[PDB]
RNA sequence: AGACGGACCAGAGCGAAAGCAUUUGCCAAGAAUGUUUUCAUUAAUCAAGAACGAAAGUCGGAGGUUCGAAGACGAUCAGAUACCGUCGUAGUUCCGACCAUAAACGAUGCCGACCGGCGAUGCGGCGGCGUUAUUCCCAUGACCCGCCGGGCAGCUUCCGGGAAACCAAAGUCUUUGGGUUCCGGGGGGAGUAUGGUUGCAAAGCUGAAACUUAAAGGAAUUGACGGAAGGGCACCACCAGG
């Protein structure tokens, strides 16, 4: 069974962008992900989605411009505290310059740099780059 | 790439595909550019100026260098609806 | 007790005939003179030997080509047989036969031109599995 | 002496292309190592790694040819590497470089932290596989040097690569595997997308093209 | 494959803990059967009489005599 | 590429098509030739429509003539059919044929006897003609067919759907890509009709 | 052979079992 | 090493199939082995026919034929030289001779 | 009189697996499809525990054609308490209770998503030219032509993997994390000794240590060999003969 919605998804993306795809379809559509790709979109890794909407979880499609490389999940939701930042970031992404982790956290859905700037923690969803 | 002072390194960059925006390597021999000619608009006869066509290994190997081409033209004022 | 010719025997009578078709005939005797009087072989039975397949080879060359002998005889023979054109066959008969998925294609495409069409049938097709 | 077989070996005998970097932009496969010793004469330095002697039964007895390993490089990002047997060892070395220097690729270069002075390092972390062997290349700050095993640290410097760090994985011990993957790791540096680029192409003028004039026999 | 929860820690703690006695070293070192088997009182050196003087032949490539004692 | 110009299907060549067979396909089709279909009839033969496979032999023209040097393009036609075309196709532009036997190796092999770096490869058949679809893999080539609906569509570049069995329509898709090279750069009008015969490039079964 | 290895090694457990019910 | 895919048995997906026995080895082997033949042969065998049919009491008299199922064992067959061996790719086919 | 249910029998169906084949009648269950019915998160996997479990085998009755462990003979053999041939006990058959093992193999845990094509086959539903059907035209299969679901399989490929053989899963894995269960850690000693537990017995489940040893093993390659097969060859081989 389906005991994550994110999961999913993100390897849906992966799959269809490792393959050469323009657009694709994730079904599920549910909240954590519309944040999630938003601020993909944001720094620029993909283009714009059109949610679909019905009187369920809903539908959702994206159009890509496979830019991007992986994209990723980590689960369980583990539990940083601001000081870690360091030994998660250097273990998972490539390099020291580009790369982002997306936390969720008290002021809402963030990378790991606004945190910072805002000097707050939270708990880990997922990585891209 | 850049330093502190806007400067250039890497000694090139890369050529990309047009088709999946992904790169070509110094040993993907199956890599082609591809020109086509450009008319007058009143009687055929090419004038001087062509266009530019990357394909990369991977499209060309699936089979579908044929669509890509034909979409990247079919955008381009250049070949029209075919409806 | 066998008899086959060997590479160099066969390679020379080939040579022989690509310049010299002319000076030679059906006779073995002459054959034999000729081939003397243009080559300097080492030995006289060698000498036997490339004529009695040259003459063994003109025979055929009376009539039906070869594969390794270009001659220019036949070469313009063929040449004439290649530059041959008919003088009609593409206006075949000012009626052209025509279906009816054809005509709505041509319908479509903007065509009310001289056809015809005559045809209904059931369906057999594919062979027995 | 040497008289070009082809179109390219043509124009490199002239002062047509300049460089090897356009050979490279097109992809343009080269067959005549006496172009790589025009533009590459005297920077470039070889060594030896292993001579491994490999063995046949027949009828009679064992039937023995040995195979060889080299590799080249200029110390500002080319490198190669070359294999080859047979069976006097000297004609087996000889033909090796042969076919370094025509195998020899670019290496690309960066920075660990801020962007100070020229490349010292990697830019991301890469890897590579041949046959039961993985190898990993990180980036590292100016100063540590290289840290691994002989082999590839051999390697690396004829990148010109100052400084990293690796790893590795499964049986390092035959060197043929060993020394290809960290060949394909640092071969596989000019495909990965950064955000570096993204810029479009600015599509130039294929040499063949371009010099066409000149190659019809004037 | 692998557990992989939030709390799951007392199952792979436990897990790790019977599956190490499967290893030689641990299992020699945290069992007294080789410790209390061993001449030597878990020791170094250790001083003791002579009582023969024997010669010990060899394995088969080789062939000698080693000059070894009973003590 | 038709566009939208002067260039477009007048009245005469769509009685040449039609003449020929050159709008049936066979039965069995590929996922990447389902998009130049227009329906299938009773029985199982596929109908091409002419307005796609007309708006692509002027894209095959097009590329052509951005070369210059005719003779780096090539031309090959293994099976016996197309071997008189592509002798004339070669003569009326200016191309280097091959026709018959595709050694191996001649586009790699430097030293071997017959080789050749071309710029361009054109083909009548891609299940035939398979060993230099591959060997232009070696080497950058952009790549040319003549392709039927049912043709495993693989290391090429440009694609016209045509009928590659029929001798009537083979030698004549030649007579219409030969005719545009030249009226794209020649001395041919584009008005009043070229000289030559659509019939030299048949293919004559010794009969007489 | 492994059947045979496992089927002597029963014959002697019987043995062992007859012997020890003695006592 | 498999030799083959099917394990030289076309049964995928039951779990169990009966025995038959081999004509000549008296074998128990199961159905889906066991090659299969069939004859069609006549009675008298191309050298008898003119005789009997020119010393019959009907007319011209069709001659019935005679039908037989036969089982042989994968070990009695190479014996018996119906099957042989093969290399490696053309053990791919599925396809009897002319 | 007692067993067995041929050919039709298929890389066809059903069942949790073991396994299931003459006709008819009865008894109670089930998958898939169809659904603008209903309840409203009720679910996935699972220590302990519980049902089922080929053949052999054990227990008590009935029955006992055929085959046949043991067993006795005749042959071959240097010897044969084996391969062969003739006889022939337990058993093979049914009713009722025990035991709980197998190359019990897809040698491949269950759930869920994603990832390329092609032609078929079996069930159900939806459609369409036409032929028959039948007895005057319809709803039944049968084909003809397609579609959709969820099934047993199959061919093809630089999808991608892998030590390779190979595999649309053994893929989406140094760019490492979907959820969870059981189990392995050089080779032998050894599934042995002992202790506990079940069982009428045979045996099953749990399960060591001293000591010994540097290699055991997997996939593929080149030779050699073969009382393995297909072509040829020689009086230092044969046939016929001196
Ligand atoms: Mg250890
Ligand atoms: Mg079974
Ligand atoms: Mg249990
Ligand atoms: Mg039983
Ligand atoms: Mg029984
Ligand atoms: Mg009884
Ligand atoms: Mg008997
Ligand atoms: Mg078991
Ligand atoms: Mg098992
Ligand atoms: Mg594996
Ligand atoms: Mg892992
Ligand atoms: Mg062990
Ligand atoms: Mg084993």
């Amino acid at each position: 069974v389906r005991m994550n919605v994110l999961a999913d998804a993100l390897k849906s993306i992966n799959n269809a962008e490792k393959r050469g795809k323009r657009q694709v379809l994730i079904r599920p559509c549910s909240k954590v992900i519309v944040r999630f790709l938003t601020v993909m979109m944001k720094h620029g890794y993909i283009g714009e989605f059109e949610i679909i909407d019905d009187h369920r979880a809903g539908k959702i499609v994206v159009n890509l411009t496979g830019r991007l490389n992986k994209c990723g999940v980590i689960s369980p939701r583990f539990d940083v505290q601001l000081k870690d930042l360091e030994k998660w970031q250097n273990n998972l992404l490539p390099s020291r310059q580009f790369g982002f982790i997306v936390l969720t956290t008290s002021a809402g859905i963030m990378d790991h740099e606004e945190a910072r700037r805002k000097h707050t923690g939270g708990k880990i969803l997922g990585f891209f780059f | 790439m850049q330093n502190d002072a806007g400067e250039f390194v890497d000694l090139y960059v890369p050529r990309k595909c047009s088709a999946s925006n992904r790169i070509i390597g110094a040993k993907d021999h199956a890599s082609i550019p591809m020109n086509v000619a450009e008319v007058d608009k009143v009687t055929g006869r090419f004038n001087g100026q062509f266009k530019t066509y990357a394909i990369c290994g991977a499209i060309r190997r699936m089979g579908e260098s044929d669509d890509s081409i034909l979409r990247l033209a079919k955008a381009h004022g250049i070949v029209s609806q075919n409806f | 007790m066998g008899r086959v010719r060997t590479k160099t025997v066969k390679k020379a009578a080939r040579v022989i005939i690509e310049k010299y078709y002319t000076r030679l005939g059906n006779d073995f005797h002459t054959n034999k003179r000729v081939c003397e009087e243009i080559a300097i072989i080492p030995s006289k039975k060698l000498r036997n030997k490339i004529a009695g397949y040259v003459t063994h080879l003109m025979k055929r060359i009376q009539r039906g080509p070869v594969r390794g002998i270009s001659i220019k005889l036949q070469e313009e023979e063929r040449e004439r047989r290649d530059n041959y054109v008919p003088e009609v066959s593409a206006l075949d008969q000012e009626i052209i036969e025509v279906d009816p998925d054809t005509k709505e294609m041509l319908k479509l495409l903007d065509f009310g031109s001289l056809s015809n069409l005559q045809v209904t049938q059931p369906t057999v097709g594919m062979n027995f599995k | 002496e040497w008289l070009p077989v082809t179109k390219l070996g043509r124009l490199v005998k002239d002062v047509k292309i300049k460089s090897l970097e356009e050979i490279y932009l097109f992809s343009l496969p080269i067959k005549e190592s006496e172009i790589i010793d025009f533009f590459l004469g005297a920077a470039l330095k070889d060594e030896v790694l292993k001579i491994m002697p490999v063995q046949k039964q027949t009828r009679a007895a064992q039937r023995t040819r040995f195979k060889a390993f080299v590799a080249i490089g200029d110390y500002n990002g080319h490198v190669g590497l070359g294999v080859k047997c047979s069976k006097e060892v000297a004609t087996a070395i000889r033909g090796a470089i042969i076919l370094a220097k025509l195998s020899i690729v670019p290496v690309r270069r960066g920075y660990w932290g801020n962007k100070i002075g020229k490349p010292h390092t990697v830019p991301c972390k890469v890897t590579g596989r041949c046959g039961s062997v993985l190898v990993r290349l990180i980036p590292a700050p100016r100063g540590t040097g290289i840290v691994s095993a002989p082999v590839p640290k051999k390697l690396l410097l004829m990148a010109g690569i100052d400084d990293c760090y690796t790893s590795a994985w499964g049986c390092t011990a035959t060197l043929g595997n060993f020394a290809k993957a960290t060949f394909d790791a640092i071969s596989k540096t000019y495909s990965y997308l950064t955000p570096d680029l993204w810029k479009e192409t600015v599509f130039t003028k294929s040499p063949y093209q371009e010099f066409t004039d000149h190659l019809v026999k004037t | 494959g692998k557990c992989r929860g939030l709390r799951t820690a007392r199952k792979l703690r436990s897990h790790r803990r019977d599956q190490k006695w499967h290893d030689k070293q641990y299992k020699k070192a945290h069992l007294g059967t080789a410790l209390k088997a061993n001449p030597f009182g878990g020791a170094s050196h250790a001083k003791g009489i002579v009582l023969e003087k024997v010669g010990v032949e060899a394995k088969q490539p080789n062939s000698a005599i080693r000059k070894c004692v009973r003590v | 590429s038709g566009a939208l110009d002067v260039l477009q299907m007048k009245e005469e060549d769509v009685l040449k098509f039609l003449a020929a067979g050159t709008h049936l396909g066979g039965t069995n089709l590929d996922f990447q030739m389902e998009q130049y279909i227009y329906k299938r009839k009773s029985d199982g033969i596929y109908i091409i429509n002419l307005k796609r496979t007309w708006e692509k032999l002027l894209l095959a023209a097009r590329a052509i003539v951005a070369i210059e040097n005719p003779a780096d393009v090539s031309v090959i036609s293994s099976r016996n059919t197309g071997q008189r075309a592509v002798l004339k196709f070669a003569a009326a532009t200016g191309a280097t044929p091959i026709a018959g036997r595709f050694t191996p190796g001649t586009f790699t092999n430097q030293i071997q006897a017959a080789f050749r770096e071309p710029r361009l490869l054109v083909v009548t058949d891609p299940r035939a003609d398979h060993q230099p679809l591959t060997e232009a893999s070696y080497v950058n080539l952009p790549t040319i067919a003549l392709c039927n609906t049912d043709s495993p569509l693989r290391y090429v570049d440009i694609a016209i759907p045509c009928n590659n069995k029929g001798a009537h329509s083979v030698g004549l898709m030649w007579w219409m890509l030969a005719r545009e090279v030249l009226r794209m750069r020649g001395t041919i009008s584009r008005e009043h009709p070229w000289e030559v015969m659509p019939d030299l490039y048949f293919y004559r079964d010794p009969e007489e | 052979r492994a059947k045979w290895r496992k089927k002597r090694m029963r014959r002697l457990k019987r043995k062992r079992r007859k012997m020890r019910q003695r006592s | 090493t498999k030799k083959r895919r099917n394990n030289g048995r076309a049964k995928k997906g039951r779990g169990h199939v009966q025995p038959i026995r081999c004509t000549n080895c008296a074998r128990c082997v199961p159905k889906d082995k066991a090659i299969k033949k069939f004859v069609i042969r006549n009675i008298v065998e191309a050298a008898a026919v003119r005789d009997i049919s020119e010393a019959s009491v009907f007319d011209a008299y069709v001659l019935p034929k005679l039908y037989v199922k036969l089982h042989y064992c994968v070990s009695c067959a190479i014996h018996s030289k119906v099957v042989r061996n093969r290399s490696r790719e053309a053990r791919k086919d599925r396809t009897p001779p002319p």
